[PDB]
Parts: C-alpha cells; structure tokens; sequence
C-alpha cells in the first residue's frame, strides 16, 4: 500500500511516522474494545478457553474433529499448575489408527 | 479378478442387497454357486473395515488438502 | 499430459509478469520527461554513442525479448 | 420447461437469452456434436501405437 | 457363462488410457478461452513469432 | 466406461446412438430463420464475436 | 567346426553369423513377432494401429490394413523383411488378404518351431506342407460357386463381398452405404480393370457418412478469367498440346536481324501463330477445352473472347479420367477436325465442397470414370477411409474379373484344415505329423478371429471342425452373437482368389524361411 | 535372451520431450562442430 | 493408467516396472532358458558342462549336477533365481532329482505359457495344477514298493 507513495518521492520517515502513529492508535482500540468477564466462573472460563483452541484448530487438517481436540487441549492445560511448561504436556505419535482413537492421558 | 464382468454383477448384487434385507451378499469370486457369504463363510473383523475406512478418507483429505509442491 | 515441447505460464504468474515487462518498460524512459528530463548514452557494443532523449529512439535502438515489452515499444 | 434458459454473463445468474440476442446457427452445435462423436469412435478404435 | 475370457494382453488399455488422458489434458488446456468471459493466449513459436 | 468392464465397442455404437438422439433433439429445438431478417444475422455475429 | 567359432577369424570387422540352432531361433522369433503384431487386427472385431513417424515431421497414421503396418516399420530381422515382402506382394496382387497371409505364415513357422523341437528334419516338415498345400488347394477350388452367369446373383454376391471387406475397417460404421458407393463404383467400370479410372477426393470436414459416389465427375481445377463458368450440352475437347510460349521445336533456330522493327514484326508474327492455333481449335466447334499442359494468357483470353471454357494443367490422370468418362480422344493436333472425338455431358459447372471450388461435369456420355468425395473429422480418418475403400474396390474389381467365390469366416479355412487332416492321417511317418500342424495353423486362423472379438474361440472352433467333419461345409463364424452359422444364409462371401493367393504365398513364404540354416550378414555401412 | 524384436512402442511417445530437448542441444553443437569441420582439417595439412 | 506409461513419473532413476503380459514374458523366457540349459544334463546319455570363472581365480569346473550348473552362473532373471534356489532346496532335502525337478518346473511353465496364449485365466491352470499334483501324488504313492522287511 505505501509502495506508489515510495515511488513518487515521498520522504520514508514520513511513513514510518505514520505507520507508528496507526499501529499505537490501533493496538490501544484494541485492548479498549476487547471482551473480558468480570467473573472468573470455572464454566465460563471453560467454554471461552475451548472456543479459542476451537477457532485456532478450525483451519487444520483436524478441523474436522476440532471440537473433540480442542476439548483435550483444554483438559491437558488446566492440570499444568503455574508455569504452564510446554515440556510438562509429553506429545507422543503412533502410527497407525484413526484420528478420533488419539487419547490423552491423566 | 474373477474374470466375472464388473458392473452387471456388481449391479446384479446390489439389486438382490436391496431386494431383500440381506447385507451378507458378495461378490462369489470362487464361483460356489451362491453369493451369501454367511453361508459361505467369507469373514471379516468390524474392527478392519473401521481401520480401512477412517485411513482412507483421513488420507484422501490430506492429499486433497494439498496445492503446493516445491521439489528442488 | 500435455506433452507439449515448451514452458507454459498460467493465471497470476504470466499476468505478473507482462506487468513487470511493461514497468520495465516504462522505467527505462520514465526519467527523460519533461523539460527537468535528461538526456540517455546509448551505446551498441561496437564504440557507437547516440545521445538522445527521444522515447522512441531509445526504444527502437534496445534489443528487447518479452511480448508485451515488445508490445509497448511498437506502441 | 424453458427450452431457451441459460447462462447469462451480463446480470451475472440465469434467464432467457432469447431477450439477450444470444444465438447461434444450427450448424455449428450439429457439427460439433456429430464431429465430436466421430473422432471419439476413430480413437476408441484403436489399441496400439508403432514407432517407423 | 463363469470366467470368461481372460484379458491376456493388457496394454490395449494402457494405449486407451493415454490416449484420453492426452485428450483431456487438451481440453483442459483449452477449457478457460470458451465464452464471452473468456480470455486469450499467447504462443512464441520456435522462431520469434508471437500469437495472442 | 471402460474401466467398469465395457468393451470399446459398446461404447461406441451406444455414443452413436446418442449423437443420432442429440441431432434429433437439437433439430426439433431450432427456429427457421430467413436472410432478409437483419437482426437475427446481426445477433449472430454479435453473439460469434462477443468472446474476442 | 563353424566359420564364428574358430581359433581364427574370417570375416571383416562387424561381420557375423549365425549356425543352424541360432539362425532358426532369430527367424522363428522374428516371424512370431511379426505375426503376433499385425494380428489382433484381423476379422470384424480387430482394432487399428497407430504409426508414429520417427521422422522429422513425425507423420501420423491411424490404419488397419496389414500391408500399411508392415511396410511402414524399422525391420531389421531378415525373416520378418521377408514376411513384409510377402504381405507387400500380397498386397500388390489383390487389395486384402495381407493380414491373413502374414498370420497364416507366422502360425505355419510356429508349428514347424514346434516340430523342429520334436526332433523333425526340416525337409520331412516342407515335404508334408507340400503335400498338404495341394490337398488344401485342392479341397478350396472344390469348394467354390460361380454366379456370374446369373446377373442378380452376381450383384449380390458383389454386394456381400463388398460388406465382408469392409467390415474389419473402419468403415463398418457405414458398411451397408459404403458397400452401396463401392459396387456402384466399380460396377461404372463397364469391366475394366484400371483403379486408376477411379478417383477419390479427401475433403476434411463433414461426417464420414457425408462421403458419395458423384453422378458424374469433379475436376479440382480452376478456369480461366474471362471465361464461361457454366455450359449447358458441354461439347468437350481434350488435348494435350503446349499452348504455352508455343516453340518451334527446331532448337537450333533464332532470330538474326538488324532493326527492333524485325523483332516486332517476328512477335507479331508468334501472336499470330498462337492465334491461328487457336482458331484451329475453335474450328472443332466445341464449348469446353482441356489440356494437359498449362495454358499461358494469350490463349487463354482469346478462349475467353469466344466464350469457351478452358481449363489448362489437367495431369495425365485428368485426361485419362475426362476421356474415359465423356469419351472425348486427347489429342494433340488440330489439322483434322473431322477425324477426332468430342466429349459430351449435360452440363458443367462449379460446386463448392468444403471451403474450395471443384468443377462438376454432369450428366456426362460414357461415365466410364468415378469420383468419389470422402468426408471426416481428422486426415487420418480421411486416409483410413481412403485404404479401406481402395481395398474395396481391389477385391470388387477382382470379382469382376474372376467371378469365383468362396465362404468365408473360416469356413474355407476349416475345409482346407479338414482336407488337409483327411490326408494327414493316411499319410504314415512324420509327414502327417507336418500337415497335422498345417491344419493346425488352418484352424489358428478363425482361432485368432473369435479370439480378436472376445468369444470363447476353442469352443466355437471345435464346433467348427465337428460340423466340417460331418459333412456341413459351408459352417462358419457367426459374428453376430458368437455362434456358428450357415454362409451361404449370413452372406459372408470372399473372393477365390484372395483365398488361393494367401494360402499359397503363405505356403510359399513358409517353405523358404524354413530351408535356412544360417544367417550371414555383411559388415553395416 | 529372446524377443530381440523388441518395438518399443509406447515408450517413444511419453519420452519424445526428453529426447527432443537432448536433440535440441545436440543439433546446436552440430551446426558448430560441421561449420569448423570445413577449416579445421579440411587443408590444414596441406 | 499403468504405473510407467503415465504421464506423471513414479519411480526412482534406473527403476523397473513389467505389467503382465511383460512381467509374464520374461518369467517365462527365464524359466525356459534354464530348463533349456539345465537339460541335455538328463538321463544315462546326458552329457556334461563346463563352468568357467569369469573372477580372477577362473576356476575350472566340468558336471553333470543340475544344482551345481544353475549354482554357478550369473542369474538376473528373477523367475530364473526362483528356479536355481528350487534345485538348490532340492539337492539339500535329497542327493538327487535336480536336473528333473528343474526340468519338469519348466515344462510346466511352458504349458503354462501356452494355455495362456489361449486365453486361460492363470487361476484356473493353478487349480488345475493342485487337482493334478494331488492325483500324481496319490497313483505315486500307490505304487511303491518297499523291501524293508527283506534283507
Ligand atoms: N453474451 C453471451 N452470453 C452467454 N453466452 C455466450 C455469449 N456469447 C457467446 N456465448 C457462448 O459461448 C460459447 C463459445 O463461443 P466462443 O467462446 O466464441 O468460442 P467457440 O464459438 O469456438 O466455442 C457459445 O456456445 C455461446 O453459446
Ligand atoms: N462379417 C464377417 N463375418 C465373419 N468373418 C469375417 C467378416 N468379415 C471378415 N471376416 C474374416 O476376416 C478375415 C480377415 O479379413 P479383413 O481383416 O477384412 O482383411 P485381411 O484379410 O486383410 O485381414 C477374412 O478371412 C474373413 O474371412
Ligand atoms: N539305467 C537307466 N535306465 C533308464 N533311465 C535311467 C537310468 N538311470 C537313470 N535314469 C533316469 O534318469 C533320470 C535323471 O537321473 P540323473 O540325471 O542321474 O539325476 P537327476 O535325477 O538329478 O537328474 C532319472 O529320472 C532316471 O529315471
Ligand atoms: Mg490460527
Ligand atoms: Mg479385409
């Protein structure tokens, strides 16, 4: 988009003044208009933590079952105490068996 | 592989399958006269077909899913 | 399938590229115009020179190979 | 029933092309078809191919 | 009449195959230059010549 | 067709029955048209060169 | 010892050869691939060949005939250049039988591989292939019906060849109308044997069932500015004089003068030569003018000034065929006008065919002359269509000629087979053994021809050879469904001497390749 | 070792691309190696 | 569509792939050459062979062995290597019966061959094949004689 401004001339510091300007006026209307619950409620926090990992999934080739993983997902998480340490949730891959016979273990 | 034409017995089957509700009807590749494999005794685990399906269409997904190909 | 003998370029990627060959085009006389324009050396790989600010001239005297650069320097 | 439904391009859907003056001689759509065919039984008789 | 005759052979159905493979890869080459939003092509022969 | 066990035989014979049909049909379905009737010639070659 | 295994060498360098086992396994080999090739194109339901040039503008070629296939190839094992020589020969003598002949050859050096395999002198083998070659020789000319005498019968028999012709080619589409052009064709002979005389035009476009006999005859020239392009009771006269910068044919004349007035005068002076031939022509009173040779401008508008078509650059073959088929007498002096014959027809005019302009000669005197235009969607349909009609014509024209005829799929092979078995087995030693295997060959061939079509051929030939045996001759391949049928009622005749030419120059071709011991071959150029 | 009668035939027809872009080159070389054929030992000894 | 005459190439460079009138060819030219060469070795009249090393030590080695002719030679044929390891099998269950095992194994896929050519599916020759196998078998067995008792 700033490419015809470049090639007419126009000073470079210009556009970076402005494309800092646009991304602090953008990224403070977003943290202003984002959607928080004041209630800290185990269900609520449940299904807007699975409505998340379900809108991440749904672009892969398991979006066909992204409820049933992101479920898991979610599961797997909340048992990770307080420093949510990718090393503490083991991912194992077997070979052979339908996507639906993954299983995660307590 | 039988040497029997495809389609007419593949048709012919089909057509006896839905006549009467008889999901046992097959192909008779060893031409005993009959094509009720319960009597025959043609035997398969469910467990097989599942595992044949889910591959196969988990698969065929995965290759359809597929545009881009950068061989050097 | 095909088995034609040659390269074959489809949708996006001849379209992009015609384009790149027109703005090449246009960028190799975009500098000699108006009465702030200046003037081009050409020369023909022999030791001849010829100074022009002419468009067409510098068009004319540039061996050219794409189609559509082709296109804009008959244009 | 629409004998002369199809496609149109200009309202980007499907209606009468008739009110579109889109038409086309008879001998073209004839001679296609009975070329076409033709060619298709020459090819489909025919099970091998010689290098001279 | 049970088996039948025995398709000895085998390579008439691989000439049949790639024949209309051929054919089809030509169709689908000329398949996006049909109707009126149709677009246009251009050929460079082995010489020069350009053909849009 | 074929690989559902016909012979390249059948499918010619069956294909020259349908084009005989499709003449048929494409026949009855045509409009007479005469030479002094300018608009029906105007429309064809609009309709011919409205895809270049 | 051997001239190859020897502590020293005598050849040149490239030089080689083969003894007895190597030479008879190299032309065993290449007669088996040469027969297995061109089969599976042989009877109703054999398929076509492509022919991919290797050339340098590739030329393609879609085909059925055996004799295009076998010609059209890189042969390099001498056994299989025989085999296509044969075929060729065959091909040259009658229009079909070419692949018949080469499967009848492959099948016979097969079973004498065989019976070389069981320990068989190869002479004992061509004494008894003789011996069965005479009974089977003997057992078809027996076999055969003449109707020439009857004139109905005669076209029916012409009618029912014409179709078992073209039935293996592609033309079995159209095979009852192109079967009607064929006879049609050849019947406007008036008994002559010259193909020649019958013309084929291959315009591209149009279905193949589009193809006609013409009436008359189209000529693919043009006609001059001036002149008329339609005549009524056309008065023709055909010539073959130059009629272009005419010479004097002194070539050690020319012109000495010493003024330009003299060269004028000497220009004038040809004009008025060409004139004066041309008057001399015109003196014949005729309306339409042909030449062979190409007619300049001078002549051309003095044609145009007294109204006559002139058509100029009519080759050898448009002479002939507009001789033959308006009777006019191509001649080449006009000093005579009382002594020489004009061509006449209805009329003349111009047709379009396709994009392109033909004159049409119509209602013509003699017709002793065919065009037949031929319609396609590709030029390999249109050259297919051409091989196969030729073949029509060759073997319609051999019936006129020899009006002999016998039944065929495989019934006259069948008989043979049964003659030949008949001598077989009172015939003792391994003589009989050697005609049984010539009868098996017999048997191969309708063997190949149910084979080519699917059916179950061992069940229908044993079928075959039962009711030959009991006393039913005219027993034959029924194609229809898979069955066997009466041929005399299903209308599957062949000629006698397509039948007698393949079996002979089979037997022929046999014998020679097995009398060969050793294969020598000179250093490649 | 039999069937010396080989006939390749379909190999051609899926390979001609290939052995046309070799010929190519191949044809490239020739007008070079022809062209210097006619000095390079053509009267050089003599 | 075959696996190498489609338009899309499968393999590696430099591999192979024979459909089944090709694959069928040279497992029964294999086969056949072998019975060839293995036989004229047969019966009391049969002559001997000589097997000369194409290694550095070109050892010398005149036989009349089935299995010691169709050991030491360069196989590539697959159905070839099939019938040399039989006749090795052989030599090691029983002294003898190479060459004729070897030789009726390629009798048999000559006839195989030739019920093919007429149109045979290969099913039915190997059903064929068992019934017979089962009947020779049984008419074997049936007529041995045993002199056990008897010293
Ligand atoms: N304005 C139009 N609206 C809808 N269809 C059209 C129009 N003009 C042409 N067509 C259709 O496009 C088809 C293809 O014509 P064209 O693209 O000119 O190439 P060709 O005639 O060689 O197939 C015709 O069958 C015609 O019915
Ligand atoms: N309609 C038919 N019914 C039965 N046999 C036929 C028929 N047409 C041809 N044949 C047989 O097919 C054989 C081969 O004929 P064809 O393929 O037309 O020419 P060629 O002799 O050159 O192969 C002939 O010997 C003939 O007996
Ligand atoms: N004296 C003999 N008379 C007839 N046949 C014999 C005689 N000796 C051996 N044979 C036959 O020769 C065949 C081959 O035996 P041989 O070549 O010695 O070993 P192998 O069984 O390994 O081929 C045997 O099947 C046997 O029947
Ligand atoms: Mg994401
Ligand atoms: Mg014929």
């Amino acid at each position: 988009q700033v490419k015809p401004y470049v090639e007419e001339g126009l000073h470079p510091q210009i556009i970076i003044r402005a494309f800092r300007t646009a991304t602090q006026l953008a990224v403070n209307k977003i943290k202003e208009i984002a959607v928080t619950v004041k209630k800290a409620d185990k269900v609520e926090q449940r299904k807007l933590l699975e409505k998340c990992a379900m809108t991440a999934l749904s672009s892969k080739l398991i979006s066909q079952q992204k409820a049933f993983f992101a479920k898991m997902v979610v599961d797997a998480v909340m048992m990770l105490d307080d420093l949510l340490q990718l090393k503490m949730i083991g991912i194992k891959k077997v070979q052979g068996g339908a996507l639906e016979d993954s299983q995660l273990v307590a | 592989n039988s040497g029997m034409n495809p389609i007419q017995t593949m048709t012919e089957v089909r057509a006896r399958q839905v006549k009467e509700m008889n999901p046992a009807l097959g192909i008779d590749c060893l031409h005993k006269g009959t094509n009720d494999m319960k009597q025959q005794h043609v035997i398969e685990t469910l467990i097989g077909k599942k595992q044949q399906i889910s591959l196969a269409t988990q698969m065929v997904r995965m290759i359809l899913k597929i545009d881009d190909i950068r061989k050097p | 399938p095909l088995s034609v003998f040659g390269d074959r370029s489809t949708g996006e990627t001849i379209r992009s590229q015609n384009v790149m060959a027109a703005a090449s085009i246009a960028n190799i006389v975009k500098s000699s115009l108006g009465p702030v324009g200046l003037d081009k050396m050409l020369v023909d790989d022999i030791g001849d020179v010829t100074i022009t600010n002419d468009g067409a001239t510098i068009l004319k005297l540039l061996e050219v190979e794409h189609p559509a650069a082709k296109v804009l320097c008959e244009l | 029933g629409e004998k002369t439904a199809g496609i149109n391009v200009r309202k980007g859907g499907i209606s009468n092309i008739l009110e579109e003056l889109v038409v086309q001689p008879l001998l073209v759509s004839v001679s296609a078809l009975t070329l076409a065919t033709e060619t298709v039984r020459s090819i489909l008789k025919i099970d091998d191919v010689v290098n001279t | 009449r049970g088996k039948g005759a025995y398709q000895d052979r085998d390579k008439p159905a691989q000439i049949r195959f790639s024949n209309i493979s051929a054919a089809k890869a030509v169709a689908d080459a000329i398949r996006t230059s049909l109707g009126p939003k149709g677009m246009d092509k251009m050929i460079q022969d082995g010489k020069g010549d350009v053909t849009i | 067709l074929l690989q559902k066990g016909i012979h390249p035989t059948i499918i010619s014979e069956s294909f020259q029955k349908a084009l005989e049909k499709g003449i048929e049909i494409l026949t009855d379905m045509s409009r007479p048209v005469e030479l002094s009737d300018r608009e029906t010639l105007l429309n064809s070659a609009t309709t011919s060169l409205n895809s270049k | 010892a051997s001239l190859s295994l020897a502590p020293v060498n005598i050849f040149k360098a490239g030089a080689d050869e083969e003894r007895a086992e190597t030479a008879r396994l190299t032309s065993f080999i290449g007669a088996i691939a040469i027969g297995d090739l061109v089969k599976s194109t042989l009877g109703p339901k054999g398929m076509d060949k492509i022919l991919l040039s290797s050339g340098r503008d590739a030329s393609l070629m879609v085909t059925n005939d055996g004799a295009t296939i076998l010609k059209n190839i890189g042969v390099d094992n001498p056994a299989a250049k025989v085999l296509v020589d044969m075929s060729r020969v065959q091909d040259d003598e009658v229009g079909d039988g070419t692949t018949s002949v080469t499967v009848l050859a492959a099948e016979l050096l097969r079973e004498a591989e065989s019976l070389i395999a069981k320990k068989i002198h190869p002479q004992t083998i061509i004494a008894g292939w003789r011996e069965a070659t005479k009974a089977a020789r003997e057992a078809l000319l027996s076999s055969a019906v003449d109707h020439g005498s009857d004139e109905v019968k005669f076209r029916q028999d012409l009618m029912n060849i014409a179709g078992t012709t073209l039935s293996s080619k592609l033309l079995t589409h159209h095979k009852d109308h192109f079967t009607k052009l064929a006879v049609e064709a050849v019947l406007r002979l008036k008994g002559s044997g010259n193909l020649e005389a019958i013309h084929i035009i291959k315009k591209l476009g149009g279905s193949l069932a589009d193809s006609y006999l013409d009436e008359g005859f189209l000529l693919d020239k043009k006609i001059g500015v001036n002149q008329p392009k339609r005549i009524e009771n056309a008065k023709i006269l055909i010539a073959n004089t130059g009629m272009d910068t005419d010479k004097i044919k002194i070539f050690g004349s020319r012109v000495r003068v010493d003024s330009t007035a003299k060269v004028a005068e000497i220009e004038h002076a040809e004009k008025e030569k060409m004139k004066e031939k041309v008057e001399r022509i015109l003196k014949h009173g005729i309306n339409c003018f042909i030449n062979r040779q190409l007619i300049y401008n001078y002549p051309e508008q003095l044609f145009g000034a007294a109204g006559v078509m002139a058509i100029e650059h009519a080759d050898f073959a448009g002479v002939e065929r507009l001789a033959l088929v308006t009777g006019g007498e191509i001649a080449s002096t006009f000093d005579h006008p009382e002594l020489v014959k004009l061509g006449s027809c209805k009329l003349i005019e111009e047709v379009m065919i396709g994009e392109d302009k033909l004159i049409h000669f119509s209602g013509v005197a003699l017709g002793e002359a065919c065009t037949i235009v031929l319609r396609g969607a590709t030029q390999q349909i249109l050259d297919e269509a051409e091989r196969s009609l030729h073949d029509a014509l060759c073997v319609l024209a051999q019936t006129v000629k020899d009006s002999r005829t016998v039944y065929g799929g495989g019934c006259s092979e069948m008989l043979m087979a049964h003659a030949v078995t008949q001598l077989a087995n009172r015939t003792p030693g391994k003589e009989a053994v050697a005609m049984e295997s010539y009868a098996k060959a017999l048997r191969m061939l309708p063997t190949i021809i149910a084979d080519n079509a699917g059916y179950d051929s061992a069940d229908l030939v044993a079928q075959l050879r039962a009711a030959h045996s009991e006393g039913n001759t005219t027993a034959g391949l029924d194609m229809r469904e898979g069955t066997i049928g009466d041929m005399a009622i299903l209308g599957i005749t062949e000629s006698f001497q397509v039948k007698r030419q393949v079996l002979l120059s089979a037997a022929e071709a046999a014998e020679v390749i097995l009398r060969v011991d050793n294969i020598i071959k000179a250093a490649p150029r | 070792l039999a069937g010396e009668g080989i006939s390749v035939n379909t190999g051609p027809k899926g390979v001609i691309n290939d052995w046309r872009r070799f010929k190519q080159l191949e044809t490239e070389q020739r007008e070079e190696q022809c062209r210097e054929m006619e000095r390079l030992i053509k009267k050089l000894s003599m």
